[PDB]
């Protein structure tokens, strides 16, 4: 386990509300971890939301997240923060963070070798 | 956004070999996470070249190495700013090649700038006589040192004759900003000339490179 990921912030929120998720990376390679957020709704495919590079310096957003989600990184704590605004019921899902040691920040799930356990967001 | 699963690059080389000045410009493309790439190169000054193409071919891309998930990919991690490398090759008959290279990411493409200096090749050896036939597959032994990544290779060139022409190669790769170094590991590399015109003023190359653990 050279990277361990712990997501937090899952909660119930009302339509139009906002939530801030976090994922803390720990382990020897946490400082080189590029982190990506994926969401899986019950009985559906995991889909890309947003990813940010290990340096905190490059960000990439799914179209659904542009203009309303913000992804940032605190390099002191190898922690990433996903600010989700303007949430709708269809945003209900388990949100997983995943990391890789190759500066990859796009949607191909197979390029992420380390996965958290997920955190449940419910909009209603 | 930094590194896509498919990436193009542009390369420019200025060099001399036994005093013969030249320049080469190329374009390539590959899959950086799959470890594969192709390039097309053109001699723009100094052509046609009076020496074997094969001494140039390994100087044209280590962002395109497939790595295991648990090895930090130091060179990919260095982007967008990128990295520099310096290489010396000692050939078994006295030929020497020193190479310096700059690598960056600009407007979604990798930009490579190479400076090369070959010296002391025997006028009757296989390089100056154009008697070489491509590189055998290689294994680059990687290890961290002095805050840089080093690679060592025993590289073997095939001769049109049959038989061998060996070079010892050592490269230092350094990120332009601090980046976490991996442990020791190996990179298996195969570089192919896929097409060329009669006098090698236009050449197409293919390279596959894969990192593997060397312990565990």
């Amino acid at each position: 386990a050279q990277v361990q990921l712990v997501e937090s912030g899952g909660s119930l929120v009302q339509p139009g509300g906002s939530l801030r998720l976090s994922c803390a990376a720990s382990g020897r390679f946490a400082e080189s971890s590029s982190m990506g957020w994926f969401r899986q709704a019950p009985g559906k495919e995991r889909e890309f939301v947003a990813a940010i590079s290990w340096s905190g310096g490059a960000t990439n957003y799914a179209d659904s997240a542009k203009g309303r989600f913000t992804l940032s990184r605190d390099n002191t704590k190898n922690t990433v923060y996903l600010q989700m605004n303007s949430l709708k019921p269809d945003d209900t899902a388990v949100y997983y963070c995943a990391a890789n040691l190759g500066n990859y920040i796009s949607s191909n799930q197979r390029l992420y070798g380390y996965w958290g356990q997920g955190t449940q967001v419910t909009v209603s | 956004a930094i590194i896509k699963e498919f990436m193009r690059f542009k390369v420019h080389m200025e060099g001399s070999v036994n005093g013969h000045e030249f320049e080469i410009e190329g374009e390539g493309e590959g899959r950086p996470y799959e470890g594969t790439q192709t390039a097309k190169l053109k001699v723009t000054k100094g052509g046609p070249l009076p020496f074997a193409w094969d001494i140039l071919s390994p100087q044209f891309s280590k962002a395109y190495v497939k790595h295991p998930a648990d090895i930090p990919d130091y060179l990919k991690l260095s982007f967008p700013e990128g990295f520099k490398w310096e290489r010396v090759m000692n050939f078994e008959d006295g030929g020497v090649v020193t190479v310096t290279q700059d690598s960056s990411l600009q407007d979604g493409e990798f930009i490579y700038k190479v400076k090369l200096r070959g010296t002391n090749f025997p006028s009757d050896g296989p390089v100056m006589q154009k008697k070489t036939m491509g590189w055998e597959a290689s294994s680059e032994r990687m290890y961290p040192e002095d805050g840089a990544l080093k690679g060592e290779i025993k590289q073997r060139l095939k001769l049109k004759d049959g038989g061998h022409y060996d070079a010892e190669v050592k490269t230092t790769y350094k990120a332009k900003k601090p980046v976490q170094l991996p442990g020791a590991y190996n990179v298996n590399i195969k570089l192919d000339i896929t097409s060329h015109n009669e006098d090698y003023t236009i050449v197409e190359q293919y390279e596959r490179a894969e990192g593997r653990h060397s312990t565990g």
